């Protein structure tokens, strides 16, 4: 039983020990929910949630003073692991059965099953092992101090003219130099990230339409919902009551119902920190021409040269990694739920279980003068301590802790 | 005006209001710090027959302090009016209980000019006084227990809660069986009477005559006719108006006066101008429905599943909207705009 | 490929992430959240998108305008999609 | 290239918060800080791929101005110069601002003032808004006999020699009889703020030209605003899918003798073909911006101590020579004013 | 070296290497001529009350003073320091004085460089001069590096009998010290090493002193109720330690309506008597500012009251001052407002001296507060920590004295009006205490307000005036007793 | 606690303000001179006859400074005057700390002063005193404070500075 | 041989404990100057300690425990700079807790024990 965390320079060794405790059935099943697959009698070990290795204090100590982090290696101690990645990878689908956030909790091993190719798991050579993470880019555990459209000098004009007038105040052609008072019209080098426009739903349920548009108005791809879809800002300035219908990660409060969970019983994650580069999910990407001139509002915008976009934030309760599918090609192989897209993720391991992960940190060197924004617990007294057991002994996570709190320049 | 009343200044203000007019000043209990809960009776002591009790409880949340000041000013104005017609008749036919502060501890802990948009909202134990009542859907809140005992000791028929953070008149059933935060409209058996009372209070207010409050936080909460249901507005588990409607027979309505909970004292006079009429109207709205005598006897109205009980002297004050009703006693009556119809049993 | 892009999750274990399952009661406004599971696998959260392409929002819905949808017939590259001076 | 530069005192040695709100339009709202520092910009070509650069700052004279007006030598006055080699400051280069080195060596240029922008909510600032004090950097001080020098090696970048984001056609031969310059302009949306997609992605442009999809330069003696077509310089790049993303080959926007050389790729999780849209080389570690400031020399302080910061200084300005060496009749004076008649592309 | 060569560079940043943080800060200073190069006997007598009487000398020398935490730490640096470290202490400082330039002003007002004029700078490494540093005076290095600051004039006080002097009164002529003389091209520099000083407690205890017991096991000892101390009767349990020493202060409410309607700021204030000269115990011994849910109250003179930017020197309103709260030490220190305890005769003890087994926390340091104070060279002292907070040093950083050399235009009294200006660079290295807390929940960290504001906190306004909106404390992390 | 960490709080709801506490009960020093890193609350030395600890409280409530510790998250001079005058509870000698009168038991070595005019005088130069005898606790942990005067345990001893799958958890 | 004695101080202090500050520079630390607006009403005014309001300035130390034989113009006369006079009080402390009605009551300390930041001298030898 180790369940410790050691901070050594740019490294942090987060180990956790948990006490742990079926049926091959041909399972199968609206046309969008049909499936076919196999229910194996095997249980699999899952530790693909950040709270399985980081304590809330560890998460604070990580997100308050590090611009980035990425796993380096893991040691697992306890049955076989698919080191060659033959079995279907059910990890990274944000499923339950992970190690409990509280080290004192005893969890049961989730049953393993896959979808379709029949895979007999006794056809494998079946304790401790070590895995080394491939070089994955650092997770951007920071916000941007500057917006993409405000990277210019607010004092000097541009030497490039923009067409400012087409009609005398007869039609003509007039040009003006971009300046501090016309920042919208200044020539710029970069475009906001790609957009896959989503429906706007208000947490103030009165403002929403009187219809059941959770699915009909969804942002599904062809029909499965693009949940949470590409990384986009949840809302614009002073619009925290709004969120994309299926474009954010929503976590469950303790004892929340599996279905029909009320808004008070769930925790919404706000991706507003990426609004400096990523377009708001509920709003359009921009306006293009169509032909009197005609303007077309572009809602779904693909990748364009010069685009820059932030990935979706990771959370203490959120997934850590996801296997990049072994496809011929891909664009920006990063999980949409957030995390580290690994071509060779930690093998799924099909008593007590100990998992230790070494995370490399990116120490921040910011010359920003004013104090930063840090994650803090409310000083005001409460009935129960946040991120602690209650009277009945049930450890609960009150809020979804984000990861981008320090700031950086674009 | 232009001054808040603090420890031993609330008591002094109530004593000078009593001297200005008649008035009995007493305490229904003590707060956590032993601060007395001052109540001024305008008419401790015996309960006079034929007097419909009206209690006006303000400053439930310590940071909500317009209620405290307007309660003090209303007591002073009522005493002056009786000493000097409308107020004379109101104090001669109605027993009015004035409770400027149910949470003196929070009021002391409140800060200057916070406006709401830690703060003293809860009592000294951190327990909300508006979330410490039994709900149809102690010992840590002595103020709540004291008010519960005070209500049990009397037969209040109409009451008004004065709050802050909004400008609206909310009527009972601030909670819902499904306990959804907003949207769900919880309707009572006496919903029409509650709506009439809230409308009567809000019409005189120079702000609640328009449902929109024009204050930070909502900017679009256009309440219909300046009144709303508590559950329809925002759910409150264990509120006091619902308790007063259920465990008591009182008709209790919450009244958010201003969206700035703790305005600077210079605004107080203005706030007084916004409420001086309205409060009085609310009190003079207790003379509606029917009134009569029969001794712990159940009084009911056909078509409504809410039965009241006669007072110690058989007196019952069934608040009603004008109309024809079938009265029933367990142990056609016309209601017109104005004085309560006298029916005897 | 032996398995589909939208069917690479466990068909036995439901997700810990919630999705907006209903907005109108069964009728007034509400906000219902459900966990994607073996039965409602179309609503489950996914990590990747396919290489009509899909359905997107076309406006901002409110209590007066129904949310209409737009069928994407040409979709460019997006993060998570799997299938000169520059080339793709 | 060596140029003579003059640097005045900016903001009177102060950091001034600057902001514009709607109380203008939301698209033009900004918040930021104007610093007393000037900066050296040589991002234009008139100031293949770059390999390295050496930057020298010499022959510095700091001169007092006394009000008749007389200008006198100040031998003991210093100037603070530092390069943000770690890119810890907002990189205001790459936005194609004025104040670069003149295309004509005989011309003397004024150092542009360095200010930066930050996150805003209208005219107000948000909690994430950062304040950068440029005196909080190690900066070398230079007197008349001191010289500054630094060398920067360019990172590897492809040599300078498809998706579409449709523009609105405009004819140089003057087009619709309405003001469609901004209403019908190809814009993009960011944080509820519309920003003009100028010049957008690299696309083809003879009288036709995209409404905002080309770089427009200024003729010599051209108006700052409302310049006529004769006074400007157009660059030529010679189910309806109006906007198409990556699916596919294309070419980058041509660089110009008057155009920018490089731009800083934003420090971001991802980018698709990070080539600057106004042309040039996208650099993750661009040439660090050189910040220069006249050291405040206070006037006579009072005889008795005063806690308040000094607000009276002697009027000073520093001139000198700046040399930048990068390892990789038309165009002549008229009145002696250098003019660039036509824009030159590298294709 | 030379007239036209810079004598130093602007080094101003912070460097973090594990348990060490080296903060260097450079500022521009302007030293005028003080007292016209004269030593003036200054004094105040009763003929002013007897408590304010003083005798002393004002010297033509100015003094460099960097004894405020914001002189070296940026607000972001302070946030890094207090959100991650359980303690810190200075290790060594390097002081430099460069780019010196003496300018003479002539009235007809024309200011011209005086290349041949010198300035005298020296350090009292042997502490032979009266130590006026650590008295929390103005003239510190500005918190904002862009602010050019005036060098405060150096004076000192001596023994007095009213306005008069006594036989033991000492006159210190600062010219009697060997002072280095500097032209335009010269620079001054020295290095000082801090003596062994305990780490400042940059933490607030997770446990109160009376709540160190197991709440499930009854004590095996009895108390005269006889009963065994247990969970329910937790106040009667036998305990090992007593709270810190107390010196009761008058309670004042920030909500002015609750205060008494009298001018009790002086008469009712906590004072100490010394040589028949009553003085204010400001800020007094380190005690908790207020108990739980009493944030409005504060000791009358038991706290540090900093001034907001552009605040009046006298009669400043409550809105123009920032009150520091020592509520983080409620765990061990007694509350500064009410009594220490009850003894039997019963009687409430308001002032309690040191007792065996008493544990207490020192006063918190603040970004605007003093860093160090000199321990008086006395035979006896108890817990020599400065009462305003900081580090008590027997050999503090020597005070640097700088003065324009007089240039003449019986003794000569006609001098050309001169003033020097230059750059002062001070670099202090602090040893950090890494925290190893197995606490599960997150704790309080200092964070800036998220919501939008007119101007950025700890940043310049539209007019270019740097302001500190709140006094940043130091005790945000937690350590169990 | 059936392998559970249980929050335990006692406000004034019978009990007075002096007896209020907040803490956690986890499922986890008696008789010359005599968790290795001291990262847990040190309940030892309080002279008790199951490990549970206390933390900061405001009544039954817990302030944000309260620390929750998960224990599964883990892998002097030879023993031989000041006065605090003594005299059941109303007349007993107490000390005030954060608005909570705690019994001064057994107090400094000289009603509640044993293990079972100037009334209070602090330390003065030239003052000499003897520590309380031992019988009794061997030692106690000196609280990690900036200052302490004679850090000997008032109770006696030696003052040591370092002395089908289901998501729900199984129960 | 003698042990490490604390090296008895055969001198007299040239500075009093309450006059260790600069008499020319104001203190950046404010103090509560007044509470009543000089009908008078209640306020909270703050002033900076300076050369004139010297007794109200913030100071790092306190006089020794309650010793100088006598004050000025009345033998351990050499230690009145640090030690309090033996024939009077140590200082002035708060006795009650004020309210609207309870005017503040005041307490005279006659015997004071050791406090943090307290410095003192020892009796001279002869």
């Amino acid at each position: 039983w180790h369940c410790d965390s050691t901070w050594l320079g740019d490294r942090v060794i987060t180990t956790s020990t948990r006490t742990w405790a079926y049926n091959y059935k041909q399972i199968s099943n609206t046309n969008d929910n049909t499936y076919f697959g196999y229910s194996t009698p095997w249980g699999y070990f899952d530790f693909n949630r950040f709270h399985c290795h980081f304590s809330p204090r560890d998460w604070q100590r990580l997100i308050n003073n590090n611009w980035g982090f990425r796993p380096k290696r893991l040691s697992f101690k306890l049955v076989f692991t698919d080191s060659e990645y033959q079995l279907p990878y059910v990890l990274g689908s944000a499923h339950q059965g992970c190690l409990p956030p509280f080290p004192a909790d005893v969890f049961m091993i989730p049953q393993y099953g896959y979808l379709t190719s029949f895979y007999c798991l006794e056809y494998f050579p079946s304790f401790q092992f070590t895995y080394t993470f491939e070089d994955v880019p650092f997770h951007s555990s920071y916000a941007h101090s500057q917006s993409l459209d405000r990277l210019m000098n607010p004092l000097i004009d541009q030497y490039l003219y923009y067409l400012s007038r087409t009609q005398t105040t007869t039609q003509t052609l007039g040009f003006s130099q971009g300046g501090p008072n016309t920042m919208a019209n200044q020539a710029k080098n970069w475009l906001p990230g790609p957009c896959y426009r989503q429906q706007r739903v208000s947490t103030t349920t009165g403002q929403n339409n009187n219809s059941n548009f959770a699915w009909t108005a969804g942002t599904k791809y062809h029909n499965s919902l693009a949940n949470p879809g590409i990384a986009m800002a949840t809302h614009k300035d002073d619009e925290e009551r709004f969120f994309p219908s299926n474009g954010i990660l929503i976590f469950g409060k303790q004892n929340a119902a599996r279905d029909n969970a009320d808004y008070s019983d769930v925790m919404l994650t706000s991706e507003e920190e990426i609004k400096t580069t990523n377009p708001v999910a509920t709003e359009e990407y921009g306006i293009v021409a169509d032909n009197a001139p005609q303007i077309g509002t572009v809602n779904s915008q693909g990748a364009l040269p010069g685009m820059v976009w932030q990935n979706r934030d990771v959370y203490l309760q959120g997934p850590i990694w996801a296997k990049i599918p072994h496809t011929d090609g891909n664009f920006h192989p990063s999980p949409l739920m957030g995390g580290f897209g690994l071509k060779h993720p930690p093998p799924q391991i099909l008593g007590q279980v100990s998992v230790e992960i070494e995370w490399e940190l990116q120490k921040e060197n910011s010359k920003r003068w004013n104090p930063e924004i840090q994650y803090t617990s409310n000083y005001y007294k409460s009935t129960s301590v946040d991120f602690a057991v209650n009277t009945e002994g049930v450890y609960s996570e009150p809020r979804p802790i984000g990861t981008r709190y320090l700031t950086r320049n674009l | 005006f232009d001054r808040y009343y603090h420890e031993e200044e609330l008591e002094s203000a109530l004593r000078e209001a009593a001297a200005a007019g008649l008035a009995r000043l007493f305490s229904i209990g003590r707060s956590v710090e032993g601060r007395p809960l001052w109540v001024l009776r305008l008419t401790a002591g015996p309960l006079l027959p034929g007097r419909p009790q009206v209690k006006l409880v303000g400053n439930m949340h310590g940071d909500e302090t317009v209620s405290r000041q307007v309660l003090i000013y209303l007591a002073r104005e009522l005493a002056a009016g009786y000493r000097r017609p409308r107020l004379v008749r109101l104090l001669n036919t109605t027993d009015v209980y004035l409770l400027p502060s149910l949470n003196p501890d929070g009021f002391e802990r409140a800060r200057e000019g916070d406006c709401g948009f830690a703060s003293g909202r809860d009592n000294s134990r951190g327990r909300d006084l508006n979330r410490s009542f039994p709900d149809q859907f102690l010992d840590e809140v002595p103020e709540v227990r004291a008010l519960i005992e005070w209500i049990r000791r009397n037969k209040f028929v109409l009451s008004g809660n004065l709050h802050g953070g909004s400008v609206v008149a909310s009527y009972p059933f601030d909670d819902s069986p499904e306990h959804k935060a907003t949207g769900i409209y919880s309707k009572t058996s006496d919903d029409e009477v509650f709506k009439y009372l809230a409308k009567a209070y809000a019409s005189n207010h120079p702000i609640m005559k328009t449902g929109e409050p024009h204050c930070p936080g909502d900017e679009d909460e256009t309440f219909k006719d300046g009144i709303t249901n508590g559950a329809h507005w925002y759910d409150v588990e264990g509120g006091m108006q619902d308790y007063n409607y259920v465990w008591a027979n009182c008709f209790e309505i919450t009244l958010e006066l201003s969206c700035c909970k703790y305005p600077p004292a210079s605004q107080l006079r203005q706030e007084w101008e916004n409420n001086r009429e309205s409060l009085i109207t609310l009190i003079e709205k207790v003379h509606i429905g029917v009134k009569g005598f029969v001794e712990n006897a159940t009084i009911s109205v056909a078509g409504i599943n809410h039965n009241i009980t006669t007072g110690r002297f058989g007196d019952f004050y069934r608040l009603l909207v004008p109309g024809t009703y079938n009265l029933t006693v367990v142990l056609n009556v016309v209601v017109k705009e104005g004085p309560a119809t006298e029916v005897d049993f």
